[PDB]
């Protein structure tokens, strides 16, 4: 249910 | 001559890797992959023996390549008016500790496991030919799932090891220690293990731990998983706040949490085939 996102350098 | 010696192919990954495209080298039909970097974006640059001033990537790239496989090895690298190119392998099948991590939720702790010490090994070596990485994340991580061997990619956020203060820093800041957030100021190597910390948390959980500021200041890791209690003492020795509290790799590498490590071969046909 919980949002996982990738993060930018 | 670049467009001789490799066939060219499209774009990889819809550019999620930067601009990077599929090829083969006409040699001997290897596949490689060709990353373009813009010189107008270059961050930090570097000299090479000859004295060509190359991107500071290619300076790393080239000190890790010693064929050791769990870093991406550059085969070569061209020169051109705007921008640098360079030839890295494409191993496949692949696919990234992200998407691997977001289709599989929390990984059982024997995987994470292996992963791990595969990328303590991946690590450890960088720093023994002078690396540091700086930017250790699931995004950075490539999954070879015939072999079951992990390789660390893209150190284009990297620098030179050496053992005074950094105060610059270009790599994620939701990997990155407090004392980068509070001070803007970080040694390399307790900063790497805070980094793999949050990749160790990210394994077993099924996402990072903290997302803001304040959270990797705070110094409280909740466990959203079930996660023994052996792997918790390593995840939140690896985030203490304080950098001289944090383990070497060596402790790492002994803690109890890590022995009886699966090979890469035994991980592949165990969890991935
Ligand atoms: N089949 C397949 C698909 C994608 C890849 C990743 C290609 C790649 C490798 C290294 C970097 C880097 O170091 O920055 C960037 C990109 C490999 C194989």
């Amino acid at each position: 249910a919980r949002k996982r996102r990738r993060h930018p350098s | 001559p670049l467009e001789s010696q490799y066939q060219v192919g499209p774009l990889l990954g819809s550019g999620g890797f930067g601009s990077v495209y599929s090829g083969i080298r006409v040699s001997d039909n290897l596949p490689v992959a060709i990353k373009h970097v813009e010189k107008d974006r270059i961050s930090d640059w570097g000299e090479l023996p000859n004295g060509t001033r190359v991107p500071m990537e290619v300076v790393l790239l080239k000190k890790v390549s010693s064929g050791f496989s769990g870093v991406i090895r550059l085969l070569d690298w061209f020169e051109r008016p705007d921008s640098f190119v360079l030839i890295l392998e494409r191993p496949e099948p692949v696919q990234d500790l992200f998407d691997f991590i977001t289709e599989r939720g929390a990984l059982q702790e024997e995987l994470a496991r292996s992963f791990f010490w595969q990328v303590l090994e991946a690590v450890r070596h960088c720093h023994n030919c002078g690396v540091l990485h700086r930017d250790i994340k699931d995004e950075n991580i490539l999954i070879d799932l015939n072999r079951g061997e992990l390789k660390l990619i893209d150190f284009g956020s990297g620098a030179l090891l050496k053992d005074t203060v950094y105060t610059d820093f270009d790599g994620t800041r939701v990997y990155s220690p407090p004392e980068w957030i509070r001070y803007h100021r970080y040694h390399g190597r307790s900063a790497a293990v805070w980094s793999l910390g949050i990749l160790l948390y990210d394994m077993v959980c099924g996402d990072i731990p903290f997302e803001h500021d304040e959270e990797i200041i705070g110094g409280q890791v909740f466990f959203r998983q079930r996660v023994s209690s052996e792997c918790q003492h390593l995840i939140r020795w690896c985030l203490a706040l304080r950098p001289s509290d944090r383990p070497t790799f060596e402790e790492i590498q002994n803690h109890p949490w890590m022995q009886d490590v699966l090979l890469p071969q035994e991980t592949a046909e165990i969890h991935l085939h």
